[PDB]
This record gives C-alpha cells, structure tokens and sequence, in this order.
C-alpha cells in the first residue's frame, strides 16, 4: 500500500541502464504493480504495465521485474526523451490507488563554476515600500546547497522565501533565488545585508 | 483521437467548493460492466499533483452504474458524478484549503494487463491537459513588479545578470516574458512561489552580459489574464 | 442364448503362388482358426475355400458372445469387433481410454495368453426381419492395423433374429461369408517381390475352390470388404439377374472395408465368374469361378427396333469454345505437331427407317455418340435388327438383360456357339430377341424404372475407348422425353483405329515418341455425353419436373462425385447435395426445374472438372428472417500437437449475431470441436435465410450451399451468380428454402447439408471454408436455442489436408525443411487424433452426429461406431454399424452411447487410421455427481492457490462448511483468481459455494464467471446453454444460502478457477466442487441406504442383548441411534465382517468413518481386505503383497475415503479389523459400479 522508490532522486549520462527499485507493505501480485513517466510541468505518461509487460509502442529498452514486495523498473538505456520523473504504483484494485515517491532521473553534469550575485534594494524599491534583499545563484553544485538569511551572527527565517527553478531538460541546470518579504523599515533598521555563501573552493 | 480535455485555470477561496470537468470523447459512453475484463476505459480516475509533490489519488467513478470509490484522505472533501449523455464527469473539491492549488487531471484504465489470462485494463494511458486551481482567500492582484539591476558602482564583471520580480500578485496563472520576446538568449523563470504574505512570487531573470552589451531593450513583460493587464519594464 | 468360441491365431506360410488347397487344415500369414475343445487341440472341419479368412461367427438377440482368442502366432495379436456392444472387452486399441489396469489387456498380448472377450448384442444390436438379413461385420484384428490386416486376420461377426439357433431353416448352405481383399504382402516385418494381391476369400485369380449355389433359391451372400488402401472395385455375375426387394441395384461394391448383404434367386444352373468389373492393369484378377448345382433333391404389344453400328466423323465441341491456345485448352481441342486434334471418327449405333438400312434419322446435337432409347413393358415382344457396316465384325448384347436369345432358331447348329461373342461380318445383318418376366406380381412400391447400356464385346476394352455405347431403359406405366448423359473417357490409345485417326489428323507422324504426356492425355478425353469443355446447352422450361438417366460408363478406372449446381436431385426418397456413380452403372435421378439460372454440372472431382468435364445447364426462361452475419476470418493454426509443428494459416466460417462484426462466437461447450469448420446455418419449413456473409484475407473467398440463386436481373440475357465478395466487401445471400428440401417422416429428423466456397473448391476446402447447414423438418426447433434440444448434435468433417494444395503453401515455408507427405494432415475436422476435444454426450440421450467427406479420390474414409450400432431410416427400418463417407454427401447419423467411458471414433481404413482419422469422444454418466472432496480434505490444503493473503488469510481454507474466526478465501482488490489445481482431469458437474462473516459482517461474491483448464495453458470460460457470449453464475448473497448450481455441459478439467464479477465488501468465499471421476464409475451402490438386504450383512460375531443391539446390519453410513453402528460379542482382533452383493462388483473407493456412543468415540485403525464366492474358498485382497496399515482417523466424525485401483470381485466381500479405539465400531460405505 504504501509505495517507497529507492533512490530518491537519480543522476546518470543518457545511454546507460538505470534501476528503479519499489518498496510496499503488502504481498501484492506483480500484476498490480506499474511504472508510469513525467515530464517536467506536463501530464505523464504510462511507460510498463503488469511491472513485466511493456506499454503501447514504447521501444524493448525498458522492463520490469519483481514481485510481492519488492519490484524493479530497468531501463536498458536512458535518451533525454525519457529523461523524467518515475512513478511505481499500485493502481485501481482493493478499491485504493496511490503513486510513488517520484524519483526524478537527472543528467550528469559536469564540475563548472557556480555563479552568484546579490543585489539590496535599490533607491526605486526603497520608495516602491517594497525593500526586498534578494540573492541568486546558479549553475552551481550540489542542487540542496541550503543557503540561509545570516546578518550579523541573525537568522532570518519565517518570512523570506525561495524559488527553484526545474532540471533543465537540455543542460541539466538548477537555479535558485532566495527574496526577503518584508516592509522598507525592516529593511532599513539592519545596515549590512548577505546571504551566507558555500562553495566547494555592499553598501546600503 | 480519444480525448480527455478539462477546464482551465480556477480560482476559489477555501471553504467552498470547486468543481471541475472532464469531457470524455472517442468512446460510446459505456463500456460494458467488464463482464469480460476486455475495454475498462470507462473508469474515470480522478488525480491531483501539487508542485512540491508527486501525484496522488482522488476517485474513481464508473459510469456504467455510477459506483464509485474515494481515497480515504476525501471522503468528505471530494464528490464525483456523472453526466447523463454529454460524456463529461464532474468532481466537486469541498472544504476547500489554501494548500490545494495544484494540476488536476483526469483519467482512464485502457491498455492491457499482465496476468495468468486477462486482457482487461487497471492502467492509466488517457489524460487531459491539467486543471490549474488555486485556492486563497486573497483577491485578484496587480501586477506589482519591480526591476533587478546591477549596481552602477559594482559593476565590473563582464557577466551581469538583470532580473524582475512580480511579488504579491495574485491568481494564477501567470506569464513572464525577457525582453518583450527580442531575446530568448539566458532567458529563465523562477517557479512561483507562495510567500509569507500569501499572494505569489516569481523572478524572471537573464544572464547575458548585458553590461558587456550597450544598452539594450532588456524590456520585461508581465502578463496578468485574471486582471488582464499588461506591463513592459525595462530594468 | 449363450455361444462360445475358442478361436485362435495361427502362423501359416502361403505365397499365393499355390492355390485352390485341398488339403487344408494343416509369405508368412497370420489367420483366425476355430478349435472345438478348451485344451484347444482339434480343429473345427473348416470348408477348405475360407483359404484366409476366419471362421464365421452367428449371434441372436440378447445372445452373448464368448470369444476367447489365443495367440498363438509369433507376434502380438488382438480381437477388435465392430457393430457391438461391451465393456472393454474388445476394445482392442493402444490409446488414451483411462481405464484400471485390469482393463488394459487387450493392448499386446504374449505368445499363449487366451484371454476371454465377452459381448452382450443388446437389442440395439440385433435386427429384425424387416431389418436386413443378417449383418455381416468383420471381428477384425487391431494393434497395429496397416500390419495386422496385412498380416490377414480377419472373420466374418455376423448378427441377425432371434430363433435362428436351431437348425430348422437357418443350417441351409451354411450361410458361407465372401469378402473382396486387397492384402498387402510388401510392407510387413516379414521381409528383410511381394506385390498386393486382389482376393475373394482369400483365393485369387479363378481359383476359389467352389461356391456351391443352389436351382432354384433364394440365397444371402455376405460381402466384406477388406484393404488398408483406398480404391474399390465393383463385383458381378456374369449371367444372373441382379433384383433385391424394392432396391434398383445391379452391381455388387465393396469399398477398403464395408458390408453387404446381397440377395439373390437363382434359376439356371452351371457355372458362372465373380467379376471385378475394371480392366485394370494389375487389378481385375479378383475372379472366382462359382458353380450352381443340386444343392439338394397381361398387355402383349408387337414392338420393333432398327438399329447399325457404323463409322462417321464427331466433335466434342461443336463451337469454338477454345479461346486460349497453350494454357490446357488447344491440347485437347485443337489439332497440332504433337497432338491428335479436335474431332476424330468413331463407329456408333444410329438408326435406319428402312429395312434396307439406307436412309438415316434426323440426328440431333447434344446426343453425342449415344445411340437410340430403348424401352420395354411387361409382355413386350420387342426384336431388334442390327446391321454392321463398319471395317469390323461388330456385335450388340446388353448389360444385366433379363433374356436374351437368337431370333428363328431354337439354336444355331451353324458355327457359331452363344450369343455373347458372335461377331457380325461387315454389312451382315443379325436379329435378337430380348424379352422380360412375366409373372412379377404388382406392389405399387417396387422398383419401376431403372437404367442400363449396350456396347461391343469383340474388344470390350476397345469397344468402349472406340465408342460403341447405347442407352437403355425400363420403365414401368401401370417434354414427357429425355436424353441422358453418359459420363464417359474415352482412350484414343485403346480405341480400335487410332492409327487411322493419327494418320488423318496429324500433318505428320514423324515421331511423338509415344510417350509424351499431352498426346497421351488427348487421346484420353473426358466426355460428358459425347462432349468437352462447355458444350452442352440442356435449357428445359421451367416448373415441369425433370427425370434424367445418369450413367457413368467409360474408362474412368475410379468412382464417379457427379454433383447439379443450384439443385437437390431425388434419390431414392432422398435429396442428395453430389451423387456417386461406379463405372459401367448408373441410376435414374428425379429432379425439379423450377429454379432458373445459370449452372454447370461436373465431376466434382479436383482434376476431372478442369479436364473440360464440365457442361452447362443453361435452364434460362421459357417466416422469421433467420440472420447468420458469418464471415471468414483467418487463423494461425495447429492441426494437432500428437508427434508433431504444423502453424498453418487457415481460413474459416464464423458466426456472428450483430451488424457490426466485432463477437466472433467464441468456441464455448457446443461449438468447441468445429475445429476448423463453421457455424450451424439450422433452419427449418418456411423460415427465411438472412446469410450476410462478409469476407476477408488477401484473396476473396465467397458462400455457396447448393441452394443460392441469382435473380433473373438483365431479362434477354444470362450470366453466372457474381459471387466473389471481394476484401472487406459484403453480401446479403437471402434465400428462402424450398419445400421439397424437407426430409420426410420416415426420414430422421434433420437432414444436413454442406456449403463452401464454391469459386474454387480444390483450393479452400484445404483451406478449410467448409460448414454445416441443417434443414429439419417441420416445427420442431423452438426456443431461443434454435436447435431439437432433444438430441445433442455434432460435426464430423473427415478429409485430408495437404499445405501444398491450399493458397497458404507459400506462407507456410517458412519453416525449416521437400514434398506434400510432409504437409499431409489426415484431420477430422482439423484436428488429427487425440486432439479433437469438445466431443462430450449424454449415456439417456439419444444423439446425432454429421458425417461428411470432402475431396479427392483418396477420401473414402470408413466411419466405425465403436461399441455402438444404430437403425437407419431411410425408406424403413433397417439397422447398421459401419457408414461410408463419399465426397460430398453430408450425411446425420446416430449412435446412442449406453456404454459409458471413454471411447473412439474410428476410421477403418488401416493407412488412414495409422494417420490419423481417429481421435477419442467421451460419454460420462449423471448417476455420479459426488463432491470431489475440498471439504473431505482430500483435496489437501497447499493445491488451492491465489495472490494476496497479507493478513494470514490463506486460500487454503476456502472449503465449504467450514468454521471458526478466519475461515475463507478472502482478498480486498476487485480482481482475484482462486485456483483448484486438482492435478487429474475429471468431469466437473458443479460448483457448490457459501459465503463468510466476519465479526458482524457478512462478506461474500454476488456474480462470477468460471475458467476451466486441462493443461493450464489454455483456458476457457464456461459459455454453456447459448443464449450469451459466456456464462454470468449467480453467486451468493447470503452466508447461509441454499444454491443449487448445476452444468447443462458439465466441464471437463483439471483447474476450475473462480473469476468474480460483483460482490460486496471484500471476496471472502469458501468453495466445494461437485464432480466424478473421468470414467463415471465412483458412486456409492447403496450401502449405506437399503439396497443390501440385512441378511446380507453379517458379523464373525455381533453384541446383541436387552442392553446392546448392535446388530451387523447397523454398520450403515451415517446411521444415528440405539447402537448406530456394529460391535461384536467379544472385542477380539479376529473380527469380521461379510457385504454381499450378489455378483461380482468393480469398487475404487470405500468410506470408513469412527462412532460416537457413550460420549466417547470409537474407531478401527486396523482393517484389510478380502474377497470369496462362497466364504470357503479363503483370498485376501493382496496389496503390494502385503497389508496395508494405516494411522486413518482421528476422531470419530469425518469418514474418509480411500481408493482401490485394483477394483474387488466376487459377490463376499469382508473386512478384518485388527485394533480398535474405545470399543469396535465403524460406518461403512464403497464406491463404484459395475463391470466384467
Ligand atoms: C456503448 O455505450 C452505450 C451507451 O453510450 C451502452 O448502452 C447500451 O445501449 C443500448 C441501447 O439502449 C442498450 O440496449 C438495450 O437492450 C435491451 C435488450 O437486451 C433492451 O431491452 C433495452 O431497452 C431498454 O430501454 C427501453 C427504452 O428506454 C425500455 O423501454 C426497455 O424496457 C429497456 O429497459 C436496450 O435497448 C444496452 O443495454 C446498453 N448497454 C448497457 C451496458 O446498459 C452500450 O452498452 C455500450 N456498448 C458496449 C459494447 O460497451
Ligand atoms: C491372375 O490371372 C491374371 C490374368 O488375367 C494375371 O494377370 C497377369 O499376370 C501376369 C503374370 O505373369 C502378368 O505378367 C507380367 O507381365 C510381364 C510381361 O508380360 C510377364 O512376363 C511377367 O510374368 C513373368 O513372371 C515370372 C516370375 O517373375 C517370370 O519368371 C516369367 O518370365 C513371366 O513372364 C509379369 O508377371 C500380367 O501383366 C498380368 N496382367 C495381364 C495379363 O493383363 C494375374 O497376375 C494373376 N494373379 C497372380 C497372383 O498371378
Ligand atoms: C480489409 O481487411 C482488414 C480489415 O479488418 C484490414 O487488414 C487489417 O488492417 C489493420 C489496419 O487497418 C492492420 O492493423 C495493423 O497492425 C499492425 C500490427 O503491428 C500495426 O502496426 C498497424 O499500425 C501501423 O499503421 C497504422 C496505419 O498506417 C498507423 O496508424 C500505426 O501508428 C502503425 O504505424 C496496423 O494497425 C491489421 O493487421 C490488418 N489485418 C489483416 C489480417 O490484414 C485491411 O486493411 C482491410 N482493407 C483492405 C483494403 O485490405
């Protein structure tokens, strides 16, 4: 019943076999067990049926085994085209369904130099009431480098925010932006404004 | 040529209830009790995904008797029905809270099945574009963005990255553009983001040096359709 | 009443190379002999004649028979008798009948081992008077059939009425059996030149040491046939007449093996020749000199017939019907540097008004060749004047003539001896006298009409090839004429002067090497009349009723199929889709012409109809809509996985019931063993055929049935029905049937026909698009069903089919192998032997079967109904056990399966059988129904299995009755599949079912379909008693429900899995299956009830007093009360009990069970088994050699059964306990029935 996907999240170059493994509680029949493909910000899509049986026209490069309690989704070799989020689930019977923990597949990227910048609010978001210290940063290695709000040995939390944007599905990219919600004078009260920075190697 | 089409983006405050459709085509409305195992498209699967989370379950209906089943988190803030010849079933979220804005889709069972000797269907392979619902007590807000530029007296890198910001704007969905389309060169846009404040935030941003470059129409434009507006802002 | 024989299997050296052996009763032979005593050493006087046949075997009514055949010969032997009754007793064959061990001795047999074969001849089996004399089934010899019957054994089990064991008028000329033989010396173990040999008992060519016939008698002879391979060969006599009862019969025929039972009344004496009538090249020598000796001490009218044989010049075809010139037309038409040409000259008989013989008749076209009608009555004074003006002396004497004799002379004292040789010189002229009966008494129902011909005998097998034929007719009174055809082939090579044809038709006769096949195959033209290649017109008006005279004399060395397009023409009371004609008979045919079109006649054979065998008719112009959407569809099939892979694709009739075709009538119960047929077009009076036939495949097939028509569309003009429905194309064939297709009262029930694709029959019916259509009198087809629902029907479609002569041969090379032997599947409705399923019948219910041949010459398939004959209807009443198969006459019979068990379905020709004709059909009983046992615990608990448990829930206590918290098969998901792996496959009658409660809830399975599988690969839903796709079983909806399910179709398999549909909650179920063993013998007599009489139960010593009455008739199953059960006197282990049961009883199980008395339960451990007649005589009932010795029972409730494969004997059967729990007591109860 409850489904488990093992890794959490999978980085490989395109071409080379991936497995997905599947955890549940429960001795269920391979039968209902399947492997269905996301793309980023779009519907998915049904990829294995029957965790051995492969879908409408989708080429023999994929396949499933398992059974019981522990099930596989292997894919022989891996093309962009597939490069996406997979889902083992149980589905439809015992009158439940639910879905797996999305192991999203990644590409290999090379080591390259993060990029950063850091901007306080300039004198037209002073008078816009808006004061927001914003911090950016990009292309960067690894994709959970937690940055925090540290001003002057201060958190600042439970107010800020903080966007990421999606696997680019060409080159692989991550890029994050942490923006501060808050009025002009909270802003203006603190006189130095960053964000801590981590990396394997300003005035008002 | 089966399709599954939905409505569009919906915008509801919580507390109430947002219903949305699913218009079924390519099929004759039934496809017989399954007393054979053989076509189950019938079976119309209700699905919701957020965009911190992977998809997860709401319902099936059948329109063959109007059974149907719920998964035990919406007993109470789901309900499901079926029209009577339109070919469209219509899902009702109630009690609804500010979590639930997400894609919405629906679905059927129409592939095969692996097993001893059964050519039925328990599998998903028909699904729709994607409701977009946002739920917040917040009315419609305006298009407050505001530029990111390098500073004058810290601008020695020959790489400079410019930015605008739409903040508190509110609902979804809502559209960004770089340089009113001149350039799609370094061109990204941030998610949007629930703040603090409830209403949402996105950053669209370019990388090219545009402090290599002379001055040039690094005109963002923001684009609102529950409030219809547009806004060109050159950073 | 009782009859016993000792027969016996002797080795013999015969060569055939010395005949006539009159010093008998002394290649290497092996043939039945007759002994007179047990010790089997004085042989029974045998006439010296039967030379290899076996003795002769008479029966009565109700009359058992007591064969008991030691082998004596140097290899294994069997008996194998036909046309009937026992129980494996004489089954003789090595196949799948899953039968006990005690059964299985026929199978091979050592040197000595007389064994003991025991029939009943039930009343089934033996005739009546009104019945034919005296059926003539051959006791033939089966383990290896092609060898067996080459090796010779073979006897003559006759069976006729009752009162015929004394010798008051049945001793008379001993009933003496003929059977025509075609032994096959060649191909036995006995070799390391033997050619076939054609013998009549044994004898060849004119040496059968004396058939001895009587003056002036009635006499039966008995005809067998006998031969491994097919052709058939026709017998005569040459000079006595040939009349049977009311049957126009006139020659004699046998076919590879078939019986007969001619009559005849003598009235001359001397010496006459049993004649195979066919001048073949090594065949034809079958003759046998029979001598007749002193066994024992009006409307007169003056009519004459002038008639000469003379030469003149004649065309087969008149008109240029010969647009291609190299494809198979100029060689037989057109005249050429290597072939003789179109129109050559032959000598006919012809007509001459004058005495004179000077001026001829106005000779009309279309009667080729043929010379004048004759005609005669009773008290005709016809003589006839021939003349001869040919460069030959030529003579006329006709076939099977009543009287024949020279004209003013008692005899002529010149030169000349008879009549049947005397030559007349050219331009001679001769007069003879041909005259008929006197004194046949009227009956209004005998034989009026009947068909012969008139040709030479200076060079019969010249005269014929050279065209020397005319008709002749007899018909009895007390346009309106007709020409007939005359199916012929004509042999330029065996005509008198085709030196003089040569010479004038080929421009050169430098050389043709005399050898080359398009000459020599010209020479032999095909003739229809005296025509080819569509030059026949026969346009007849409509509505009159038309009489032909169909006769097939020529040089066609094999049996005639000739069939009418678009009509039915009336046979004796009978319609027949494609009549069979021998070479040098016929038969007088009655048809109606009230239906018009275009149609063309033929052979029907593969080879003769392209040979321009054609002619065309040319007629021109002078309730319910019962819906079959059929279609044609194609599938990759199997021919049978029995020593291997045939993949072939195939086409085949399907039915459907909607508009749209998407419900291709899956094979469900009825329909399962149609193989590669089609549906069951039934109909009955005055419905109306809505036949949407559809089509698909590369090539386009269509639909015919002997019964389509095209309407009279573009009047003034004529062309054939279109047919040919293209790919994906329809049709609508709609038709009404006619009423004169009704088979009569005295005819069974429902006659069947057969339709295919008639564009091209030689290349589909290979591919299969063969199908049943069933016209049955009357109303008897009501309900939805559309069927007699009396009697249970099958279809049995006997034909070989070769891959290379089908359109799939090319898809079919594609594996790895180079000739048709390869491709050869000798099917019985696609299926060749031990893979035919779906033949299951009821023993109480009478059942039908229909039986159809077609193809080639080759198809000449014996049907034989193995343990069973039957009554056919035809006219009256008369009985038979063995039916022929002719090319394309579908045929109903009956054969009602008293006997129970599995069976065989049998083909008797040894070549064929060996391929493959045969495949088994099982008859069960409804007496047995008992539960298989899930909650006897004889199913144990690891068989059962599904997917699921999660929560210890085990399918493995999904038995019904059972109790206690968690106590079913239970899963939550909608889709669950419950498998009793029951590992043997036995006939499931039902399914027996409760549902559960848990804590307060009651769970259980509403609706549910059903799977049943003998392998586990295959797997087929339950689609029994029509009306439906499959069988939706209404399930329960209460854990104490009362469901009485049953199977109309009771299934036969190993795994009958429950497939649920709708149910409530969860599936938590418990299950128990109702069945029978595959043999339908485990049953219970009645022990347990009355059926045993007290008396007949008794004890070493039983504890009876005013206290205790435990009586030994109180060990009854079940039984409750005073005492319920049987305790001894004194409780010592020598203890004993007696059943009787009056005779000797076949039992496979027993049911012990313990007692409760007391409030304490006690039960035997301990037991053994024996047997005795008389309770003197002391056997043991041996077990592995030893006695068993079981734990058995633990408490004192629950009887179990166990199984004895040697089934017990004699009418004592006892049962020793040896130790005891608590006291001495038990409830018995066997299983089992009856066999010897
Ligand atoms: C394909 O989808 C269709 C729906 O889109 C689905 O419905 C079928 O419709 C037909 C047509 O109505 C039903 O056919 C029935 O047939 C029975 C006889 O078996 C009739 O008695 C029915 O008539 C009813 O209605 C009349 C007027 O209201 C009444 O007066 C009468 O008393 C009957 O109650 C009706 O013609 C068919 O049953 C349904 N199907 C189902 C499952 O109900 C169709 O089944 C789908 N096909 C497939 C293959 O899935
Ligand atoms: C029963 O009688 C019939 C008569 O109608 C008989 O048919 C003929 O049998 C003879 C048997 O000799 C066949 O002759 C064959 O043909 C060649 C050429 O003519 C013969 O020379 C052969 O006979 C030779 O056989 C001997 C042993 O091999 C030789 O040593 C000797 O030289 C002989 O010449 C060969 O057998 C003939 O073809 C048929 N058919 C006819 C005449 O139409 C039939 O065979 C008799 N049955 C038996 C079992 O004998
Ligand atoms: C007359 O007879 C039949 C009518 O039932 C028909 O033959 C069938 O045609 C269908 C297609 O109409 C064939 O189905 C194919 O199956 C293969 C199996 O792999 C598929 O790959 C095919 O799909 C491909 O082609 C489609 C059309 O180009 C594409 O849309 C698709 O994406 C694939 O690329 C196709 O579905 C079926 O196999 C045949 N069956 C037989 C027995 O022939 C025939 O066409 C009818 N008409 C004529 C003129 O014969």
């Amino acid at each position: 019943i409850v489904l488990t996907q093992f890794p959490g999240t999978l980085s490989l170059s395109p071409g080379e076999r991936a497995t997905l493994s599947c955890r549940a509680s429960q001795s269920v029949a391979s039968a209902y067990l399947a492997w269905y493909q996301q793309k980023p910000g779009q519907a998915p899509r049904l990829l294995i049926y029957g965790a051995s049986s492969r879908a409408t026209d989708i080429p023999h490069r994929f396949s499933g085994s398992g059974s019981g309690t522990d099930f596989t989704l292997t894919i022989s070799r891996l093309e962009p085209e597939d490069f996406a989020v997979y889902y083992c689930q149980q589905y439809g019977t015992s009158a439940l369904l639910t879905f797996g923990g999305g192991t999203k597949v990644e590409i290999k990227r090379t080591v390259a130099a993060p990029s950063v910048f850091i901007f306080p609010p300039s004198d037209e978001q002073l008078k816009s009431g808006t004061a927001s210290v914003v911090c950016l940063l990009n292309n960067f290695y690894p994709r959970e480098a937690k940055v925090q709000w540290k001003v002057d040995n201060a958190l600042q939390s439970g107010n800020s925010q903080e966007s990421v944007t999606e696997q680019d599905s060409k080159d692989s990219t991550y890029s994050l932006s942490s923006t501060l919600t808050l009025s002009k004078a909270d802003y203006e009260k603190h006189k130095v404004y960053a964000c801590e920075v981590t990396h394997q190697g300003f005035n008002r | 040529q089966v399709q599954l089409v939905q409505s569009g983006a919906e915008v509801k405050k919580p507390g109430a209830s947002v219903k949305v459709s699913c218009k079924t085509s390519g099929y004759n409305f039934t496809g017989y009790s399954a007393s054979g195992h053989i076509f189950t498209a019938y079976s119309v699967h209700w699905v919701r995904q957020a965009p911190g989370q992977g998809l997860e379950w709401m319902g099936r209906i059948n329109p063959n008797s109007g059974a149907t089943d719920y998964a035990h988190k919406f007993q109470g803030r789901v309900t499901m029905s079926r029209d009577t010849s339109i070919s469209t079933a219509y899902m009702e979220l109630s009690r609804l809270t500010s979590d639930d804005t997400a894609m919405y889709y629906c679905a059927r069972a129409d592939n095969y099945f692996d097993i001893v000797t059964g050519y039925t269907s328990h599998y998903f392979d028909y699904w729709g574009r994607g409701t977009l619902v946002t739920v917040s007590s917040a009315s419609t807000k305006g298009p407050s963005v505001f530029p990111l530029a390098p500073c004058s007296r810290s601008t020695s890198e020959s790489t400079a990255a410019l930015g605008c910001l739409v903040k508190d704007y509110f609902p979804e969905p809502v559209t960004v553009s770089w340089n009113s389309g001149a350039l799609t060169s370094g061109v990204h846009t941030f998610p949007a983001v629930l703040q603090s404040s409830g209403l949402y935030s996105l950053s669209s941003v370019v990388t090219v040096p545009s402090s290599s470059l002379g001055t040039k129409t690094y005109t963002c434009n923001v684009d609102h359709k529950p409030s219809n507006t547009k806004v060109d802002k050159r950073v | 009443a009782i009859r016993r024989y000792y027969l016996g299997a002797v080795e013999l050296s015969w060569d055939y190379r010395q005949s006539e052996l009159l010093r008998e009763l002394h290649y290497k032979k092996t043939v039945f002999v007759e002994f007179t005593d047990q010790l089997f050493s004085v042989a029974r006087p045998r006439p010296p004649w039967m030379g290899l046949l076996g003795p002769t075997i008479q029966a009565e009514v109700y009359d058992t028979v007591v064969v008991t055949l030691k082998n004596m010969a140097s290899h294994p032997v069997s008996l194998h008798a036909v046309g009937v009754s026992f129980w494996k007793s004489s089954e003789g064959a090595e196949y799948e009948d899953h039968t006990s061990q005690r059964e299985k001795e026929d199978d091979k047999v050592l040197p000595g081992k007389s064994q003991t074969y025991v029939w009943q001849v039930l009343k089934e089996n033996g005739p009546t008077a009104s019945d034919p004399p005296c059926l003539t089934y051959s006791y033939l010899s089966h383990v290896d059939l092609v060898k067996d019957l080459n090796s010779g054994l073979i006897g003559a089990l006759l069976v006729c009425r009752e009162g015929s064991l004394t010798r008051e008028r049945t001793q008379n000329l001993h009933e003496f059996v003929l059977l025509f033989a075609v032994f096959d010396e060649g191909k036995s173990w006995h070799s390391a030149a033997q050619p076939a040999m054609h013998t009549v008992n044994g004898y060849v060519n004119r040496s059968l040491p004396g058939l001895i016939g009587c003056h002036k008698k009635s006499v039966y002879w008995h005809v067998i046939g006998m031969g491994t391979s097919p052709e058939v060969h026709s017998i005569f006599l040459e000079g006595h007449t040939f009349l049977v009862r009311h049957h126009r019969q006139a020659s004699l025929e046998i076919s590879p093996l078939t019986f007969l039972t001619a009559q005849t009344f003598l009235m001359d004496l001397g010496q006459f020749l049993l004649f195979c009538h066919i001048s073949s090249h090594h065949h034809g020598g079958m003759e046998a000199h029979v001598r007749v000796e002193s066994c024992a001490e009006k409307h007169p009218k003056t009519w004459v017939h002038y008639i000469a044989a003379e030469e003149e010049d004649w065309d087969y075809a008149p008109l240029v019907l010969a647009p291609d010139d190299r494809s198979y037309k100029s060689q037989y038409l057109n005249n050429g540097p290597q072939r003789i040409g179109r129109k050559y000259k032959k000598v006919r008989f012809m007509a001459y008004t004058d005495e004179t013989f000077k001026t001829r008749e106005a000779i009309q076209h279309e009667s080729g060749i043929l010379g004048p009608l004759l005609y005669g009555e009773v008290g005709d004074t016809l003589l006839i004047i021939f003349k001869n003006q040919a460069s030959r002396p030529y003579n006329i004497y006709p076939h099977g003539i009543t009287d024949v004799r020279p004209l003013y002379s008692r005899r002529l004292p010149k030169g000349v001896k008879h009549l049947k040789d005397f030559p007349i010189l050219p331009g001679e002229i001769f007069k003879y006298k041909w005259t008929v009966t006197v004194e046949d008494g009227p009956t209004k129902s005998d034989p009026r009409c009947l068909t012969r011909y008139y040709s030479s005998f200076v060079n019969m097998e010249r005269d014929l090839a050279s065209g020397l034929i005319g008709p002749l007719l007899i018909c009895y009174k007390e346009s309106d004429k007709r020409n007939v055809i005359l199916f012929s082939v004509f042999d330029e090579n065996r005509s008198w002067y085709l030196t003089e044809n040569i010479q004038r038709f080929l421009p050169n006769p430098a050389g043709v090497q005399l050898e080359d096949p398009e000459f020599q195959a010209s020479n032999i033209m095909h003739s229809i009349n005296g025509y080819v290649f569509d030059s026949l017109q026969l346009s007849v008006c409509l509505h009159e009723v038309a009489y032909w005279y169909i006769l097939s004399i020529g040089a066609q060395t094999d049996f005639l199929s000739v069939f009418f397009s678009g009509y039915t023409f009336k046979h004796k009371m009978v319609y027949e889709d494609t009549l069979t004609l021998f070479p040098f008979s016929g038969e007088t045919v009655f048809m109606s012409m009230e239906n018009p079109g275009l149609w063309i006649l033929g052979c029907h054979n593969s080879d003769f109809r392209n040979r321009g065998m054609t002619a065309l008719l040319k007629v021109s112009s002078c309730k319910r809509t019962r819906h079959y959407f059929i279609a044609a569809v194609e599938q990759l099939w199997d021919y049978g996985m029995s020593e291997s892979v045939p993949r072939f694709k195939k086409v085949v009739f399907r039915e459907f019931a909607d508009g749209s075709f998407t419900q291709p009538s899956y094979r469900g119960e009825l329909n399962k063993h149609l193989g590669l047929l089609g549906p069951y077009i039934r109909a009955e009076v005055e419905d109306n055929i809505m036949v949407t036939f559809k089509n698909q495949a590369s090539r386009p097939y269509s639909f015919y049935s002997s019964l389509i028509s095209y309407p009279d569309d573009q009047e003034q003009g004529a062309e054939p029905r279109h047919n040919f429905v293209q790919p994906n194309e329809t049709r609508t064939y709609f038709w009404k049937v006619q009423h004169h297709m009704a088979p009569t009262e005295d005819e069974f029930d429902c006659k069947a026909w057969a339709y295919f694709s008639d564009v091209d029959l030689e290349k589909d019916v290979h591919s299969g698009l063969i199908g049943p259509l069933l016209i049955c009198r009357a109303n008897t087809l009501n309900a939805a069903h559309g069927r007699q629902v009396t009697v249970q029907e099958f279809a049995l479609f006997f034909t070989i089919f070769d891959e290379t002569k089908s359109w799939y041969f090319t898809e079919n090379v594609e594996r790895n192998c180079t000739l048709k032997e390869n491709y050869r599947f000798h099917a019985i409705n696609g299926y060749v032997m031990d893979t035919l399923p779906g033949l299951v019948m009821a023993q109480n219910q009478r059942i039908r079967w229909y039986l159809l041949s077609m193809g080639s010459n080759e198809n000449i398939h014996s049907i034989h109904f193995s343990g069973h004959v039957f009554s056919v209807r035809k006219k009256e009443e008369y009985k038979m056990a063995v039916y022929n198969l002719y090319p394309g006459v579908f045929e109903t019979v009956e054969m009602l399966p008293s006997k129970v068990g599995i069976w065989r379905i049998e083909c008797l020709i040894g070549e064929h059988l060996q391929a493959g004709m045969s495949t088994t059909f099982l008859v069960y009983s409804k007496k047995c129904q008992t539960p298989l046992g899930m909650a006897s615990g004889h199913i144990r608990d690891f068989q059962i299995t599904a997917s699921g448990q999660y929560g210890q829930w085990a399918p493995k206590l999904a038995r019904l009755h059972y109790s206690g918290s968690i106590n079913a098969w239970s899963t939550k998901e909608p889709f669950s599949w419950i498998k009793v792996d029951l590992l043997a496959p036995m006939i499931i009658h039902g399914i027996k079912t409760q549902g559960a409660r848990q804590k307060f809830s009651s769970l259980y399975i509403s609706q549910f379909i059903i799977m049943y599988s003998l392998d586990g690969k295959k797997w087929q839903t339950y689609r029994g008693n029509s009306t439906g796709t499959l069988m939706v079983f209404f399930g329960n909806v209460d854990s104490s429900g009362i469901k009485h399910n049953i199977f109309n179709p009771p299934i036969i398999a190993r795994y009958i899995r429950l497939h649920p549909t709708h149910y409530s909650i969860r599936s938590t179920l418990r299950m128990e299956l109702m069945g029978c063993d595959l043999n339908s013998c485990s049953m219970p007599l009645g022990m347990e009830s009355k059926a045993i009489s007290d008396a007949q139960i008794t004890a070493s010593s039983y504890f009876t007093n005013m206290f205790a009455t435990w009586s030994p008739s109180k060990a009854r199953l079940h039984l409750q009360g005073r005492s319920n059960a049987w305790r001894p006197q004194v409780n010592n282990p020598k203890e004993w009990l007696q059943v009787d049961f009056q005779k000797t009883m076949k039992v496979t199980g027993v049911t012990t069970q313990g007692v409760k008395s007391l409030l304490t339960s006690m039960y035997v451990k301990e037991f053994l088994i024996s047997s005795s007649q008389d309770g003197h005589q002391w056997t043991l009932f041996f077990q592995n050699g030893k006695v068993k010795v079981f734990q058995g029972n633990q408490d004192s409730f629950t009887p179990v059964v166990n199984s004895l494969d040697p089934p017990l004997l004699t009418r004592y059967l006892r049962i020793h306990p040896q130790s005891w729990v608590h006291q001495i007591a038990l409830r018995m109860e066997v299983l089992g029935c009856e066999a010897q």
